[PDB]
C-alpha cells in the first residue's frame, strides 16, 4: 500500500491500455537523458505513453506563471516526470510547487553498487517541508541597518509532511521515524514540529517516532550512515534543505546520481536533481541514473510495483557494474547510448 | 587596566564552568593536568537554574574563563540554552572551532585542517518567537549590519593572525535575500577593500554541506550565521574522528570564553569515566596560548598529540579501552618527562 | 430581534420565575451604585434574581486567573453586570475577557437631556474590536535600541465583530454602518477589515457600509456628532479605543455617564467606565446612571425590551431632568440616595 | 537675492489653493521663483528637486485604499528626505465660530517611522501582521526637536501622547526616551505623559490644558484632527515638516479636498499660513508678518470669508481680499 497523504488517482486511458503521463524534458542533457528513459520504459512494457509539455514560463502580472498547456496536461494526468531546465521572475521551480501545490520534497541517497565512494553502505530516507519554515518570502527591513528574515511554521502543513513519512515510512518498511529539529532554541516554531509528530505518533502505532537535534542528525550521519537505513527522518524546510544535499555528498560525493520526488495531495512531480549540464549536452555523455531513478520513485508512487522492482532491482542499478558499461561521471567508458541499450538487456 | 585578566603576583584567576554531561569529569582531566604541570592559575569554580547570572558575574571580574556544555530541554516549559545566556549577556560574540585531525585516529577522510567561525548573539539564534493564532507560529531572525561588521573582521583578523589563505562565507542569500544577503555582502564586502590579501568567496549553505561531507580539503576557514555554524560544525566534527577531539573558543571584545568547539553535552555517559577529554584539553591549550602562558601549552598539547597518535592507551572512543582517568595519566607521564 | 452573533440563551429558573444574573458589585463607590441598580430593578418587577460573586483573582501559574466562584457562576448564568474595580500580573479586564471569551465593546455615547455640554445632538454608537489588533501582546526587542509592536489581525476575529455591528445596526434601525480604518498606509491589516466588512455586506442588504479613515472619522465627528446618529462604526482594536473615550468626550465630557457592554460568543458582561471613585465612596454621592444604561444595554441584550425602555426611556434618562434632582457630578444636589427613589418614582 | 522654493500643487484642492499663494506672492513681489513639478513614481522628481532646492512649498497627494494602490508618497517624501518632524498649529482665529474659543496647541508628530513604517505580511491566509517600529535614534531626535521647538517660541508645555500601558515596549521607549531628555535637558519645560485615548477625550473636551503634544506617526493624525475641528476645519491650519538638512512646508490638516476640485470653493487660509511659515524660515519674515495679518485681519472681518467659515466668497474672491488690504498696509 502506497503513502494514503499523495495517493495517484489511476485510471489508464480508455482507449489505450496505458496511463497518461507528462514528461517535461527540459533543456541541457535533458533530451538525451529523456528518450533513455523513454526507450527503458518502451522496451519493460509500461501501461504508460508520454504526453511532453512545455514549463518555459510566462509572465501574467509580472509574477511568473507556467503555461495552460503544461497546467492543463498535468493536472489531468495526476503525475509528471520533469528532467533539468535552466535559469530562465519568481524562481522556475517555485512557481511550479505553488501552482501544483507540491508540498514535500522525498529525498533518497543510497549507495551505488559498483562506484567507489569515501562512505559506505549509505541508504539514506529523507522528508523535507517544501511550503514554509525558512522559505517564506517574508522579510523586512526593520529600519536602516536591521533586517528580519521570518520562518514560518503552521501544524496544518507540518501535519501534513509528518503524515507522509510515517506512511512513506511504513510503505518502504522502516520502522523507526526521527523528526529533526532544534526545539533547543527554536521552541516554538520547530517545537509545534515536534508535538505535530507525537500527536501523530500515536495514529501510527506500527513505526517508532524518534525525536533528534540536526546537531546530531548531522553528527551521527557522518560518522554512521548506516546508524539510517531503517530511516526516513522528516524536518522543516531549511533543515530538509541542507541534510538532504548533505546525505548526497556521501552516499555518492555529488547529487549526479541523486534522484527526488516532489509530492503534492492529488498532483506529484519526479526530477532528478542535478543541473543542465549545457557543456555535455548533445555529446551523448550524460547519465540518465539520476532521472531514471525518479522513474522508479513515479512507478511506485503509482502503483506499478512490478514495474518499477524490475526497471531498479534489475537494469541500471546492476548494469552499473561493468566499466564497459557506466558513464563518464562513474569511471565509466560508456555513452549515454550504450548504458541505454546495456541497461535494457538486463531489463 | 582594570580590564586585563584577574591576576595576582604571577598568578591568573580564570573561571570555571564544569556545567551538563561529562562536562565535570572532562573539566577535572584538565585541573590534573594542570597541578601536575604546576600552571600559575587558580580556578573559580561555579555551579548551578537561573545563577547564569554567577557565571557572568564571575567571567565580568577574571575576563577569562573554561567550560563544559550546560544542558538544554527542548519541551515548553523548560528554561532556555543559557549556553547562549551566557554569550549574549557578555557579547562573546565570535565562536571559534578547530577541525583538524589527529594521527593516531581512523577517519574516512584524512589530513584535514579547516575552521568554523559563528556569530554567537543573533541570526536564528536570536530567540524571538510568537504565535499570532493556534497553530500557526513565527520565528523572527535578526541580521544586523552592526553584528555581522563585526564577525567579518574578527574573522579575517583571525586568519591573517594564524596565516589562513582563504575565508568563504556559508549563507542562503537566494532564499533568504535580505537576512542572509546582507551577511554575504557585509562578509565580501569587507574582505576585499580591508583584508585585500585573502581569499573572500562565498557559498550556499546546502550545498556547502555537500563539499564539506564529499571533498572537505577545499575549504580553509568558513565564516557563518549562528545556525549554519551548529551545522557545518558537526560536519567537521564527524570529518576528525568526533566531538571529543574539537577544540573551541569563544570572543567577545573584554571576555574570552573557552569551551568544546562540539558542543554535545555527552548527558549519557556521565559518571562513567569513559568519555574523552582531548576536546576539552586542546581547548584548555587555547586558553593557555591566549592569557600567555603558551609554553605550557605548546607543552601539554604535545603530550596529548602524541598520546593518541601512540595507539593503545587511549580512550574508548577513538578505537582504544582506556578511561578517561586513564588517558589523562598518560598525558601527565608524557609530560613528566619532556 | 436581538443580534444573532452574541444571543443570550434565556431559561429563566424553573423554581422562579425569574432569570439568574451574576453582579459582581465591585469595590468603590460600586457597592453603593449597585444596591442603587438593586432597587430599581425590585420596583420595575424584573425577572431578574441577582447571584453576586467575586473577581478578586488568583494566580494559578504567576498569570492572574479568575476565581472559580465566580467563572462557575459566570458561565451559568450566560450574564454578568459589573460595577468599577480598582487595580490590585496580567491585567484583571484582560484576563477577565480571556477567559469568558468576550470579544466586542459596544459603546454609545449620547447627550443627557438637562446636562448641558459643549458639544449637542451627540447620538454615537461604536463597536470595538476587543481581541486582537494593536492590543496583542506581541512585542519584541530585535536589537539594542530597536522595538516592534506587532498589530495582529485576523479574518475570523474580523468577521465576527463586522457581524454583530451590522447585526447591531439593525437591532436598533440604524441604516448605515460604518468600517474606520486606514488602509492608506496598513495597506494588508486595516485592508483586511475593511475587506472582510465589504464581503459581509452582501449578506446584510438593509443595511448600507460605509468606509472611512479615522482621519474623517474623527474629523467630521468633532465639527458635528450629529452627522453620526444613524451610525454604529466599527474597527480595530486601537482605533475603537480611541474613539469611543473620544465619542464619550463629546458627549458628557467626561465618562462618568458612559455604559459598556462586552459581548462574547455565549457570556455577555455589561459594565460601567468610570473608574473606583475610592475619595467618593460610602458618602452617598456616586452617580448610578452609568451603570444603571448598562442595565439598560443588558436587559436588551437579554430581550426585555418592555422593561429596558421602561427603565431607561422613562426613570433614570427623564429623573435626570430638574436640579433638585441629578448628582453633584451634574450639577445637581440630590445624593444617590434620593436619586435611586427620586427615580422609582417616575419607574 | 533669489530664492528657489519647491512648488508641490498635488491633489485636489491642492492646484487651486497654491496658485493663492504664488498671487499673493508676486502681487507681494516676494523675491523667490518656484521651481514647481507635476506627477506615478515622480515622486522621485519631488524629492530630487527639494534636494538642490533645500525647501519647498506643497499640498497633499491622494491615496488609494485598494490593494494594487501604490502607496502614500506624501509618506515617501518624507521618508525619502528623512523630514522627520510635523508641526501643526491649531491657533483659533478672530473671524470664526468655534464650539470652544481662544485655543491655541501644538502638535509635532514623527513622520518615518511607528505605525507608519508600512511594514507588513500575511502569514497564512486570512492572518495579516503590520509591524510597528519604533527606534530609540528616531525618537530621540523628534523628542529633541520638539523640546527645542519648544524653546524656540516659548511654550512652557510638553506632552507626550502614547498608549505604554498595552504597548510596554513599544510606546514605552516613545514615552520614556521623551520625558528622560526633557528631564536632564531642557529642564525649563513642563514635562508629561498623556495616554492617547484619554487625551483624545481631553482634546475635544477641555483643550486649553494642553501646549505642545509630541507623539508617533498615528497619534499625531487623530490629535491633529481633534485639533483640526476645534478651530474651525482643516483649511484654517497651517504645518511644516522639518528635517536635518530640508524642510517642507504643506497644510497642517492634511486633507485633499478631492470632492470640490476645480470649483473654485476652497479655502487657501491653510497654505497660505503654512506659506508664511516658509517665509520665517528662509528668513523673508517682514513679508511673513505681513501678509498674515492680512489673511488674519481678512477672515476676522466678516462677509468675503470663503465658503467654510460661513461665507460666500470663492477662494478668488478672498485671495484678492488679502492682496487688496495687503496693498494699503
Ligand atoms: N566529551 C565527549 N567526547 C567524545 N565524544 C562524546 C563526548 N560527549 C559525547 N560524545 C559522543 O556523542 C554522543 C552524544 O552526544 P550529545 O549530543 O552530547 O549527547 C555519544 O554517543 C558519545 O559517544
Ligand atoms: N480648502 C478647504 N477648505 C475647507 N474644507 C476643506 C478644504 N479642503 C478639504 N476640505 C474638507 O475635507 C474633506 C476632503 O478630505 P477627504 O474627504 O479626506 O478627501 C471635505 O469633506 C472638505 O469638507
Amino acid at each position: 500500500k502506497q503513502p494514503s497523504i499523495g495517493r495517484y488517482t489511476g485510471k489508464p486511458n480508455p482507449s489505450t491500455g496505458k496511463y497518461t503521463v507528462s514528461f517535461i524534458e527540459g533543456d541541457g542533457i535533458g533530451p538525451e537523458i529523456s528518450k533513455s528513459v523513454k526507450k527503458i520504459f518502451s522496451a519493460a512494457n509500461v501501461p504508460i505513453e508520454w504526453e511532453s509539455c512545455d514549463v518555459s514560463p510566462i509572465f501574467v502580472n509580472g509574477l511568473t506563471t507556467i503555461p495552460d498547456p503544461a497546467v492543463q496536461s498535468i493536472t489531468k494526468n495526476l503525475v509528471a516526470l520533469k528532467g533539468p531546465l535552466a535559469t530562465p521572475h519568481r524562481s522556475l521551480n517555485l512557481t511550479l510547487r505553488k501552482t501544483f501545490g507540491l508540498f514535500a520534497n522525498v529525498r533518497p541517497a543510497k549507495s551505488i553498487e559498483g562506484f567507489k565512494t569515501t562512505y559506505e553502505n549509505v541508504d539514506l530516507v529523507l522528508i523535507r517541508e517544501n511550503t514554509e519554515g525558512e522559505y517564506s518570502g517574508i522579510e523586512h527591513i526593520v529600519c536602516p541597518g536591521v533586517v528580519q528574515s521570518i520562518k514560518l511554521i503552521t501544524r496544518d502543513a507540518s501535519e501534513r509532511v509528518i503524515r507522509y513519512a510515517f506512511e512513506y515510512a511504513r510503505a518502504i518498511g522502516r520502522p523507526r521515524v526521527i523528526v529533526v529539529h532544534k526545539s533547543t532554541i527554536q521552541r516554538l516554531a520547530d517545537g509545534l514540529f515536534v508535538n505535530v509528530a507525537k500527536e501523530l505518533s500515536k495514529e501510527y502505532p506500527d513505526l517508532t517516532l524518534e525525536t533528534e537535534l540536526i546537531d546530531n542528525s548531522v553528527l551521527k550521519v557522518v560518522t554512521n550512515p548506516s546508524a539510517y537505513t531503517d530511516a526516513v527522518s522528516v524536518c522543516p524546510n531549511l533543515y530538509g534543505d541542507i541534510l538532504s544535499d548533505l546525505n548526497s555528498g556521501l552516499s555518492a560525493g555529488s547529487l549526479g546520481l541523486t534522484p527526488s520526488a516532489n509530492i503534492g495531495h492529488k498532483i506529484s512531480i519526479f526530477e532528478a536533481v542535478h543541473g543542465s549540464a549545457p557543456d555535455i549536452a548533445g555529446q551523448d555523455k550524460a547519465n540518465p541514473t539520476a532521472l531514471l531513478l525518479s522513474s522508479v520513485m513515479m512507478l511506485n508512487h503509482m502503483g506499478l510495483t512490478n514495474h518499477a522492482d524490475q526497471i531498479q532491482n534489475a537494469v541500471l542499478s546492476t548494469i552499473a557494474s561493468g566499466p564497459e558499461n557506466r558513464t563518464g561521471d562513474l569511471a565509466g567508458t560508456a555513452t549515454t547510448s550504450s548504458f541505454t541499450e546495456a541497461v535494457i538487456k538486463r531489463l | 587596566e582594570r580590564t586585563l585578566p584577574k591576576k595576582y603576583g604571577g598568578r591568573f584567576t580564570v573561571t570555571l564552568i564544569p556545567g551538563d554531561g561529562v562536562g565535570k569529569e572532562i573539566t577535572d582531566s584538565v585541573r590534573t593536568i594542570f597541578e601536575a604541570e604546576n600552571i600559575p592559575i587558580d580556578w573559580e569554580t561555579i555551579n548551578i537554574k537561573e545563577g547564569v547570572y554567577e557565571a557572568v558575574e564571575s567571567l565580568k571580574r577574571n575576563k577569562i574563563g573554561l567550560k563544559g556544555l550546560w544542558h538544554t530541554p527542548a519541551d515548553q516549559t523548560g528554561h532556555g540554552s543559557l549556553n547562549v545566556a551566557l554569550r549574549k549577556q557578555l557579547d562573546i560574540y565570535a565562536n571559534v572551532a578547530l577541525f583538524k585531525s589527529l594521527k593516531g585516529v581512523k577517519t574516512r577522510i584524512p589530513d584535514i585542517d579547516l575552521i568554523v567561525i559563528r556569530e554567537n548573539t543573533e541570526g536564528e539564534f536570536s530567540g524571538l518567537e510568537h504565535e499570532s493564532v493556534p497553530g500557526v507560529v513565527e520565528s523572527l531572525k535578526v541580521m544586523t549590519r552592526p553584528k555581522t561588521e563585526r564577525i567579518a573582521r574578527f574573522a579575517f583578523d583571525f586568519a591573517k593572525k594564524y596565516n589562513r589563505k582563504s575565508v568563504t562565507a556559508v549563507h542562503k542569500a537566494n532564499i533568504m535575500k535580505l537576512g542572509d544577503g546582507l551577511f554575504r555582502n557585509i562578509i565580501t564586502e569587507i574582505g576585499q577593500k580591508e583584508y585585500p590579501d585573502i581569499d573572500v568567496s562565498s557559498i550556499i549553505v546546502d550545498n556547502a554541506s555537500m563539499q564539506a561531507v564529499a571533498k572537505p580539503h577545499q575549504f580553509d576557514v568558513l565564516v557563518t550565521p549562528s545556525m549554519y555554524g551548529t551545522i557545518l560544525g558537526n560536519i567537521g566534527a564527524a570529518l576528525i574522528g568526533g566531538p571529543g577531539l574539537v577544540a573551541g573558543a569563544n570572543f567577545g571584545r573584554d571576555y574570552a570564553v573557552f569551551e568544546p568547539g562540539s558542543r554535545h553535552v555527552g548527558l549519557d555517559i556521565k559518571g562513567q569515566n569513559v568519555a574523552n577529554p582531548t576536546a576539552m584539553i586542546l581547548s584548555s591549550t587555547l586558553m593557555l596560548n591566549h592569557l600567555g602562558l603558551n609554553e605550557y601549552a605548546t607543552r601539554i598539547s604535545k603530550a596529548v598529540h602524541e598520546t593518541i597518535a601512540e595507539g593503545k592507551h587511549t580512550t574508548r572512543d577513538i578505537g582504544g579501552s582506556s578511561s578517561t582517568t586513564d588517558f589523562t595519566n598518560e598525558i601527565i607521564n608524557k609530560l613528566s618527562t619532556m
